[PDB]
């Protein structure tokens, strides 16, 4: 098998910058005087789309600021000037051989402003409380960079057991991140409580944003 | 316009077999070189195996790890691309898209799950806000409790797009949960109604919850 | 080197 082995993993650009993303396999992938080397782009939710073939080659409808370079063992993609849209895993791939391989992957982050989130809290819904479960969410939008804690308080004191953090994948307009915190109780360990609070701690602030209700009001 | 849509991906036992089917148009079919490809977290992008055109004899060839249990095949008459699999493996789980022109065009994927859990529903739940205050307001979506992946989710039937965060579906001892939040100027809502929809293709399960404002 | 045609820019080489 020809192993193919990106560098580096990930990788933050400001808007307008050059990224430069290399690939190296562990034998040659030179075949009749080219270089079977193929690199494609996947953003987020989406397949694998093809951007240069042939090492250097440009894809059909693919921008001038992606070119590719490269022969034998080691190949890179290069992406200038860098656009908020070109965030996304760039993979390459060989074609010499079968098996046909792909790199791990490395992924492209757009670096913008710094934002700090935008913070709503959520109690468990009618309908999930007569379920006999209890989840309550907190939504931290629009934010940079992905790095952020959310703490759990009830009643002030905190809490660490059935804490689930997801964020989706940076934004292809505004370069930020969102992430939703869910807490999920028993029904009866929910009841037991009156005071739900989320604080986000965020590279923007030392202070935290605190966001809370009661369960009690209105 | 090249399209590529891949078909019969789903839940199956350790052991069992299931067949993914591939419909292509938009290039000549019997002349294409087809593939499938997977993609887990776990192995990345992971070629399964290919299929030559009528001129290479209908030539196959397969990764070594699917050797012997998976079978690549064509329909030129259809313009169709088969994947027979049989004793599927936890390993095996994945998206499954279907590839011609070798890789230079690619369907949108199909979900292979390969687990002795069962099917399983969501629980679908509208998240309105608290009871009780700025220019903007966010409401959310939480679908919990199902088995396998995947769910679609659309805010009024993909009308609503813009403001949106869907969130990745995380593993909660044995089932999936997911969120989605959407924020709209509080002139908008409760005024026009804003609708949830949740689709979960395994069960069968289409739901759609209206996000209703909080009574006492 | 003849051109890819079925085989997909992105496929192998031949003869």
């Amino acid at each position: 098998d020809i192993v193919l082995t990106q560098s580096p993993a990930s990788l933050a650009v400001s808007l307008g910058q050059r990224a430069t993303i290399s690939c190296r396999a562990s034998e040659s992938v030179d075949n009749y005087g080219i270089s079977s080397m193929n690199w494609f782009q996947q953003k987020a939710g989406q397949p694998p789309k093809f951007l240069i073939y042939a090492a250097s080659k440009q894809g059909s409808g693919v921008p001038a600021r992606f070119s590719g370079s490269g022969s034998g063992t080691d190949f890179s993609l290069i992406i200038h000037p860098v656009e908020e849209d070109d965030t996304a895993v760039y993979f390459c791939q060989q074609s010499k051989g079968v098996p046909y391989t792909f790199g791990g992957g490395t992924k492209l982050e757009i670096k913008r402003a710094d934002a700090a989130p935008t913070v709503s809290i959520f109690p468990p819904s009618s309908e999930q409380l007569t379920s006999g479960g209890a989840s309550v969410v907190c939504f931290l939008n629009n934010f940079y960079p992905k790095d952020i804690n959310v703490k759990w308080k009830i009643d002030g004191s905190e809490r660490q057991n059935g804490v689930l953090n997801s964020w989706t994948d940076q934004d292809s307009k505004d370069s930020t991140y969102s992430m939703s915190s869910t807490l999920t109780l028993t029904k009866d360990e929910y009841e037991r409580h009156n005071s739900y609070t989320c604080e986000a701690t965020h590279k923007t602030s030392t202070s935290p944003i605190v966001k809370s209700f009661n369960r009690n009001e209105c | 316009e090249v399209k590529l849509e891949e078909s019969g991906g789903g839940l199956v036992q350790p052991g069992g077999s299931m067949k993914l089917s591939c419909a292509a148009s938009g290039f000549t079919f019997s002349d294409a070189w087809m593939d499938w490809v997977r993609q887990s977290p776990e192995k990345g992008l992971e070629w399964v195996a290919e299929i030559r055109n009528k001129v290479n004899n209908h030539a196959t060839n397969y990764a070594e790890s699917v050797k012997g249990r998976f079978t690549i095949s064509r329909d030129d008459s259809r313009s169709v691309v088969y994947l027979q699999m049989n004793n599927l493996k936890p390993e095996d789980t994945g998206i499954y898209y279907c590839t011609g022109l070798t890789f230079d065009y690619w369907g949108q994927g199909t979900t292979l799950t390969v687990s002795s859990a069962k099917t399983t529903a969501p629980s679908v739940y509208p998240l309105a806000p608290v009871c009780g205050t700025g220019s903007s307001v966010t409401l959310g979506c939480l679908v919990k409790g199902y088995f396998p992946e995947p769910v679609t989710l659309t805010w009024n039937s993909g009308s609503l797009s813009s403001g949106v965060h869907t969130f990745p579906a995380l593993l909660l001892s044995g089932l999936y949960t997911l969120s989605s939040s959407v924020t709209v100027t509080s002139n908008t809502w409760p005024s026009q109604t804003i609708t949830c929809n949740v689709a979960h293709p395994a069960s069968s399960t289409k739901v759609d919850k209206k996000i209703e404002p909080r009574g006492p | 080197p003849g051109p890819p045609g079925g085989r997909g820019l992105t496929g192998p080489i031949g003869p």
